[PDB]
């Protein structure tokens, strides 16, 4: 003799023993990035190619 | 259906065509009463809950 049975509701398992199917479906994906940058140029310059006379003592 | 089937002992196949016109899904109410003791009996009223037509000569399982 088994207990009670219901009779319209699923068979779900409600005691220790009864066996129920799992369906493996696991997907993850997980990522990350990141960057940085810096930068920096100077070019100075002057020239006096032809000195007049009264600038000549500078 | 298919679960009271099963239940009985008769395993209908599934993804298998099933259209039937004496069965009506029904909502069962009842007042319990005081002092009830297990053995009596009750009174109960029944509710059709889709797209049923009539209850007429139908007999509650």
């Amino acid at each position: 003799n088994y207990g009670y049975q219901p009779l319209f509701e699923d068979r779900r398992p409600r005691n220790i023993g009864d066996t129920l199917t799992i369906v493996l479906q696991e997907n993850v994906s997980a990522s990350k990035s990141s960057s940085a940058n810096a930068s920096r140029d100077g070019k100075t310059s002057f020239g006096f190619d032809t000195v007049p006379r009264y600038l000549q003592g500078l | 259906l298919n679960n009271m089937l099963s239940q009985l002992g008769i395993t209908v196949p599934t993804g298998t065509n099933m259209q039937l016109k004496n069965v009506a899904a029904v909502m069962v109410t009842a007042s319990y009463p005081p002092f009830a003791r297990q053995g009596q009996t009750i009174d109960v009223v029944v509710s059709s809950m889709g797209n049923a037509k009539s209850l007429r000569g139908g007999t509650l399982l």
